[PDB]
């Protein structure tokens, strides 16, 4: 079998389009006319777009056309908006109950302008001392494109170790979020001069620092 | 879809 | 919208038999009996193994049992083999125009031992309102399965607008590591008497409090 044919990959500039290919057969496809898209975002609740060929249900803003020609359906987005990036399935009914999807598409944007993170450096809460740890948080937000690196430092020669750094992730805005953190002893972060987290994105460093003088 | 079963 | 709720997470050892649930809200329970589920390995398409609340559609191992009842719908996996584990979702015909999934639940077939998330809230840095900026974090470190839900709350209120979550990353010490952010003014943040970061874990619940405090 194959499991509806979609291209690996489409895209398209903002304010332009693209067209997904949904590819089956006269067992489905064509056949009945029952073929729906889902929008996945990444790694997430898949949301249905189109229902019967064209058909327009809840809050599906903006052009999401559904037309299938004979054998083959497709559907498009005029005039890009960056949310679209995600992952589009399709599906046919293809009889005695059954409903098969399609190989799916990877919908990426183009045009999306460059952002540098907002490096927001926070100090170990006096609850968690009081409880006798000291995590510090390095939050690194709004970014395009999502390649970055983590630094972190005891006074300037730096820390390479206790530090879990996260992978980052597609935000609300498009725009990305990860987070580096370092786990140290209350006695530790007591006994320097300042800590900091260096970030580097686009060749574009931010050096937030934080040094124990918290109002707690 | 719960496409009619449809 | 989220109207269908879904765990975290499932997770089993080979031989041992999980279930997965999707309880619904205010609207149509047995109303609609259309409930279907769907499994979904990473970056496949997903795959339909249950229709009608409990029906089991063609090549589906008879150890994909299906269950509705109230507002709950209950999938199992009998003596779980590692094929099983992937995604699942619930799905159901709503609204009509209203196609609803559940949230997703993640089946994992336990590698190592269970481990319940840390979480640890920090509030606004001084500094930070210095700069007339409030951020809100929460960290979840060394957890195992690697998924997670997050909730915020301003007094009890679950909050609307200003949360994003990142996904969780595998650590150096191969558990997890999510973390999750709240975005508001010092007025939004210095209005409330307490936030809180709620997180869940498969039949875990931890919840964390975090106050204003004017400091300087």
């Amino acid at each position: 079998p194959s499991a509806l044919t979609q291209p690996p990959s489409a895209s398209g500039s903002l304010g332009q389009s693209v067209t997904i290919s949904c590819t089956g057969t006269s067992s489905d496809v064509g056949g009945y006319n029952y073929v729906s898209w889902y929008q996945q975002h990444a790694g997430k609740a898949p949301k249905v777009i189109i229902y019967e060929v064209n058909k327009r249900p809840s809050g599906v803003p903006d052009r999401f056309s559904g037309s299938k020609s004979g054998n083959t359906a497709s559907l498009t987005v005029s005039g890009l908006q960056a949310e679209d990036e995600a992952d589009y399935y399709c599906s046919s009914y293809e009889g005695s109950d059954n409903f098969v999807f399609g190989t799916g598409t990877k919908v990426t944007v183009l045009g999306q302008p460059k952002a540098n993170p907002t490096v927001t450096l926070f100090p170990p809460s006096s609850e968690e001392l009081q409880a006798n740890k000291a995590t510090l948080v390095c939050l690194i937000s709004d970014f395009y494109p999502g390649a970055v690196t983590v630094a972190w430092k005891a006074d300037g020669s730096p820390v390479k170790a206790g530090v879990e750094t996260t992978k980052p992730s597609k935000q609300s805005n498009n725009k990305y979020a990860a987070s580096s953190y370092l786990s140290l002893t209350p006695e530790q972060w007591k006994s320097h001069r300042s800590y900091s987290c260096q970030v580097t994105h686009e060749g574009s460093t931010v050096e937030k620092t934080v040094a124990p003088t918290e109002c707690s | 879809q719960x496409h009619x079963x449809x």
